[PDB]
């Protein structure tokens, strides 16, 4: 009635995808943007992925002016394997091993399963998505 | 199912119907839901806001409402704020209307919704409507009493006060009506409406003594009201209650004024009679019609003529539209009165006519119309055919007001709330609680009147006090009540004028108007000092009838009766009486003793009174507080001395002692030289005032009347008399007998009437102004206290009545020369007027009785209906005095009881010069009506010449007189006038013989 | 004496929800005791507020109210 088109389309940063979301009594998680291959070829290099991941980890650990611990999902795609496709690259396995033992880049990293992280994580309730 | 499902369903209905089209910019709904219309009314938005408030009040009963109530309260508050902003945007119009009300200065009621600005010129809509303002004030005070907050600062209080001041005078100015059409003819005329008066009275009751700030408030949130305006509104409503208007026998608009929105008819029997009449005369299959002969948006209506042509209303009958919205009002009345059967019957009636949306939501169409192929068939059989739904009954168009009323009615029926919640002010009370309410009924009960009024006695001088005490009379000098102060009426008027002044907008406050007896009956406190005042009857008046003690006895008795009848405040009223030493004047000292002894006895003509010391009465009594102030034969003839030089006239004035010659010389000097001339005793005006006061002191009535005519002074009570005469149904004409006369049909401002009467006075005579004033005040007083005396007379003419009592006094004088009426005392004038006004008896000559009856323009009861039935059964018509009354236009324009047909008949009959001839013609017409009604076989073959019938009757009487008394043929019919109409050989026999002779041929 | 239809908003006798209804919602106020405990609770997502952050408001034990009530109703003449 008032001729309003809502929020215009814009890119989403790491600060928005880190938190959990609730859409119609369901749990949703969104992967970070820098692992997108249908936009540019910047995500086709493993060392590039590693350094952007380290920078994003440092930036997220820096401010985090929200409540609750953050959550990052880093799935392994088919492009992360070697030429033979039978093992992950050396950089990837090094990155995961560095993620373990709680020290990677410039921040403390704790790994586990989504079941335990559910009880302690920021949750956002979306109400505008409910049917009219 | 719990309440949650029902409340959620109502929420969906409201969101999809009512709040969907709200304008965010202003918060006021429009009239059209499609096409992007930019026009809005005031009634629909207010009704929608009231419905939303009621729904929110219903939803309040849940502690987990999830904010549903908050949205509805905020929407209602936004709508009220938007309407208040729109009203306060126009400020010059309010100030103009406060002084000279007119359609030009009227407040605009229609404006654009997008920016809250005017859109259409006042020459095409009128914009004169006061019902909306009253209803808005009532709803605002109801919402504030509920617990909401709408008023921000103190300027809104001043605006509300000015709105109350402007609306206080709605009982005189005609309105355009609820339907905006007004008259049934729809020609462009304004008339009085009873519903507007009732709504204004209800708002005046509601707004009295209420805190506008809500929970907290000390002295800057109260509103002051005047009892005189409320009393006048009540009198007007009671007088005009049986018939909504003179041109409308009944209307459906009388419903929301005697129902839930107003609840103003506290009479039971008359309310029931009106309800039965409306139900019988306006019931329809598909709803309630607006009124009879209503061509409102019918099939024959065309959008090319705003004003209906004459005789079109006759063609427009039988196709009146149906409005089912009144079923909801009737159901609301039924549930309010606790009559479930009526609620069930109206619900069953409303069930089939209701429509549904795509989702099945209820729809209430605006009006019902008939297709063009059943225009004539429906006329033969009323209601046998079926109508068709309007455009706003299928999709894309709705009726917000109707839907709001429907949801309110359904909520009331479903018992989701209680009548107390929707009425926090207790507008409606049942019969067993009408015992100790304020402003409506007394503590003695409805059918009881035994009020006791306190009377305080105050002396004027010590010598008068001791003179009274020597005779046993106890009075107290004003010097012995030092703590108490006595002030005149002007001080209170000035204090009221000082109130209601604002500098930001520009406010003139309460207009300078005299205060009635009820207002002065209270006790005030100004600057910490108690203030008491006496009625305006006691103050010195330049007029002459104030020197007659009989007039004072009568007027104090009338004031006591007025106080007894129309007092409803808590606490006994206070009455102050003062006695002056000049009043007794020697021989005139006995009847004063009589009245004062009767007062001391305790009973004054069936009215109980109490007398005691003023200080005792003051103590232990509630005192009104006004806290705003701190915050803020002659030897000289006209012809002989007209041509005399100025110096000779001055010398004659200086050396003459007679009052009449002095007055005539002063008048000649004023006419020739002017009021600014200087004489031996100062200015001309000062000398005239001095001689007028000296004449009043000497009480020689002719000189006092001449001086009063010179001073050009007029009484300040003519307007109430003319307005009550107009509201009664009679007419008054101002003028001189045998000269030009001015007819008044609508209320007019005092300035225009004063100018007209003074121009007429300058034209014809000298003292007729004061005589006319005394006659009109006496006639108004008599009709107020004895309304049945003036029965049978419609047009009241002062000059003809003057000629009447002059003739009667001349007849009484006989051989003695007739006494001049200019020298008659006020008591003698009143006695003469009451004597002539008497229904008259035998003994005196019948010619004189006929002359008096014709002069008074008396008409027999049932004359108008008899004339109408004659005209119905007269194919050709009736011709009298050269005037023609064609049957077709009067039959196709007017109806049985319409007043304009009677006005036309009176205009036709007013061409008769001899009043006795008019009376004889009226008697002949009555005889013809009775004879024709008693036998339907005989009918007239052509138009009747009543002059021919009168001539034939006169010739027959002449022949009979010649046969019996051997009297030759004598000219003139005064012998016929002398003969009584009934007896051995009366006029009725000759009229019947003429009637049978006309019928046989 | 009150009729059955009127007993809806009477003080100390009946509730607003009605006689045959009990759905009262009770407010609770959560206040921490120490900053260390507050931050420990916040680390797990539990939100508590230290007593030092309610400076306009005051929290007192039950003995102060008893003493204040004991102060009331003292007359020296009798």
């Amino acid at each position: 009635r008032m001729k309003l088109s809502g929020r215009p389309y814009r890119h989403m940063g790491v600060l928005g995808t880190s938190k959990l979301y609730d859409i119609r009594k369901t749990i949703f998680t969104f992967t970070p943007q820098f692992i997108d291959q249908q936009q540019f070829y910047l995500a086709l290099d493993n060392k590039m992925i590693v350094e952007m991941l380290r920078t994003d980890l440092s930036y997220l650990c820096s401010r985090w002016r929200m409540t609750g611990q953050p959550t990052i999902t880093f799935p392994i795609s088919h492009s992360m394997l070697d030429e033979d496709g039978t093992s992950l690259n050396s950089s990837i396995l090094a990155a995961l091993r560095k993620m373990q033992d709680g020290y990677f880049g410039g921040a403390r990293v704790q790994t586990g399963k989504l079941s335990e992280f559910l009880t302690t994580s920021c949750c956002t309730h979306l109400s505008f998505m409910d049917p009219g | 199912e719990t309440l949650w499902d029902k409340l959620d369903h109502y929420y969906r209905i409201v969101k999809s119907t009512l709040l969907l089209y709200q304008s965010p910019t202003t918060g006021l709904f429009p009239t059209k839901t499609c096409g992007g219309d930019q026009k809005a009314k005031i009634q629909d938005s207010l009704y929608c806001a009231a419905g939303a408030w009621a729904l929110a009040l219903a939803y309040r009963r849940i502690d987990d409402d999830k904010g549903r109530t908050h949205e509805l309260e905020h929407s209602a508050i936004k709508c009220m704020r938007g309407i208040l902003y729109c009203y306060m945007r126009q400020a010059d119009k309010v100030q103009q209307f406060k002084q000279d009300p007119r359609p030009t200065t009227c407040l605009h009621s229609v404006f654009n919704v997008h920016t809250g600005d005017e859109l259409l010129s006042y020459e095409e809509y009128g914009h004169l409507q006061i019902n909306a303002v009253s209803l808005y004030l009532l709803y605002l005070v109801e919402m504030i009493s509920s617990g909401l907050q709408i008023i921000y600062n103190t300027d809104e209080v001043s605006f509300i006060q000015n709105l109350v001041f402007c609306v206080e005078r709605v009982y005189r100015v005609p309105d355009f009506g609820v339907w905006e059409r007004g008259s049934k003819y729809n020609n462009g005329s304004t008339e009085l409406h009873s519903s507007s008066v009732g709504l204004a009275k209800a708002a005046l009751e509601a707004i009295n003594g209420f805190n506008l700030f809500g929970n907290q408030g000390c002295s800057w949130s109260v509103i002051f009201v005047d009892l005189d305006a409320h009393n006048r509104n009540r009198q007007t409503l009671c007088s005009l209650l049986p018939r909504e208007s003179r041109s409308h026998n009944t209307d459906a608009a009388l419903l929301p004024c005697i129902s839930y929105p107003a609840f103003a008819l506290d009479d039971e029997v008359l309310f029931s009679q009106t309800l039965d009449k409306v139900v019988r005369k306006l019931k329809g299959k598909y709803g309630f019609k607006r009124f009879l002969r209503d061509g409102y948006r019918t099939s024959l209506e065309d959008p090319n003529r705003c004003y209906y042509k004459p005789a079109e209303i006759k063609l427009f009958d039988g196709i009146e539209c149906e409005f089912p919205i009144f079923f909801l009002y009737m159901m609301i009345d039924g549930v309010f009165r606790g009559n479930p059967k009526q609620v069930q019957e109206y619900q069953d009636l409303l069930t089939p006519v209701l429509h549904h949306t795509t989702e099945g939501y209820p729809v209430v169409p605006k009006y019902y119309y008939v297709p063009a192929d059943f225009v004539e068939y429906e006329k033969n059989n009323p209601g046998s055919q079926k109508r068709f739904p309007s455009n706003c009954g299928r999709d894309g168009k709705l009726f917000l007001w109707g839907q709001a009323l429907y949801i309110i009615a359904k909520l009331l029926a479903d018992e989701l709330i209680s009548p107390k919640d929707i009425d926090p002010v207790q507008r409606y009370v049942p019969l067993k609680d009408q015992r100790n309410v304020s402003m409506r009924f007394s503590n003695q009960g409805p059918l009881e009147n035994d009020l006791v009024v306190h009377v305080a006695l105050i002396a004027e001088s010590q010598r008068l006090q001791v003179f009274l005490n020597t005779y046993g009379i106890q009075t107290q000098t004003p010097q012995q009540v030092e703590p108490i102060q006595i002030w005149p009426q002007q001080e209170l008027v000035k204090a009221y004028l000082q109130l209601g002044i604002n500098e930001k907008l520009g406010l003139s406050g309460r207009p300078d108007r005299p205060i009635g007896c009820l207002g002065t009956s209270k006790i005030y406190r100004i600057l910490g000092k108690t203030v008491v005042c006496y009625p305006i009857i006691f103050d010195l008046s330049d007029f002459y009838m104030s020197q007659d003690v009989f007039l004072l006895i009568d007027d104090i008795k009338n004031a006591l009766q007025f106080i007894k009848q129309y007092w409803k405040m808590h606490g006994r009223p206070l009455f102050l009486v003062l006695i002056r030493e000049d009043n007794i004047r020697g021989s005139r000292f006995n009847p004063i003793l009589d009245m004062l002894a009767a007062l001391k006895k305790g009973i004054i003509g069936g009215v109980k009174v109490h007398v005691d010391r003023l200080q005792t009465l003051i103590s232990g009594a509630v005192v009104e507080q006004l806290d705003f102030l701190r915050i803020s034969q002659p030897d000289v003839n006209i012809s002989e001395w007209k041509d005399k030089p100025t110096h000779e006239i001055l010398q004659k004035l200086n050396d003459c002692s007679c009052l009449a010659s002095q007055a005539i010389l002063l008048g000649i000097l004023l006419k020739r030289e002017g009021p600014n001339f200087i004489t031996k005793e100062g200015t001309v005006s000062d000398h005239i005032e001095r001689v007028y006061r000296r004449a009043g002191s000497q009480k020689l009535w002719l000189a006092v009347r001449y001086g009063a005519a010179f001073t050009q002074k007029f009484s300040s009570s003519i307007a109430p008399h003319i307005t009550t005469f107009l509201v009664h149904g009679k007419q008054v004409t101002l003028g001189a007998f045998g000269h030009e006369e001015e007819v008044i049909s609508n209320p007019l401002s005092p300035r225009v009437i004063q100018n007209i009467i003074y121009y007429k006075c300058n034209t014809h005579d000298e003292r007729e102004a004061v005589i006319q004033q005394e006659l009109v005040i006496h006639i108004g007083w008599i009709i107020s206290n004895n309304p049945e005396l003036f029965s049978g007379m419609l047009k009241i003419r002062i000059g003809w009545i003057i000629h009447a009592m002059e003739y009667e006094l001349q007849i009484r004088g006989g051989d003695k020369p007739a006494l001049d009426l200019y020298q008659l005392s006020p008591s003698e004038v009143k006695q003469l007027l009451l004597d002539i006004l008497q229904p008259q008896q035998n003994g005196r000559c019948w010619l004189n009785r006929r002359q008096i009856d014709g002069s008074l323009n008396r008409t027999p009861t049932g004359f108008y209906d008899r004339v109408w039935q004659i005209l119905e059964r007269t194919p050709n018509g009736i011709i009298v005095a050269g005037k023609h009354l064609p049957q077709q236009p009067t039959l196709s324009d007017m109806t049985m009881y319409e007043m304009n047909f009677s006005l036309l008949v009176e205009d036709t009959l007013g061409n008769i010069d001899q009043p006795q001839y008019r009376q004889i013609v009226v008697e002949l017409l009555m005889v013809v009506s009775i004879v024709l009604e008693r036998n339907p076989e005989l009918e007239f073959q052509d138009k009747v010449d009543l002059d021919r019938l009168v001539k034939e009757a006169f010739n027959e009487f002449q022949k009979d007189q010649s046969r019996l008394k051997e009297i030759e043929k004598q000219d003139d019919m005064t012998s016929f006038y002398n003969t009584p109409p009934l007896g051995k050989r009366g006029t009725c026999s000759y009229l019947t013989k003429a009637v049978m002779n006309l019928l046989l041929e």
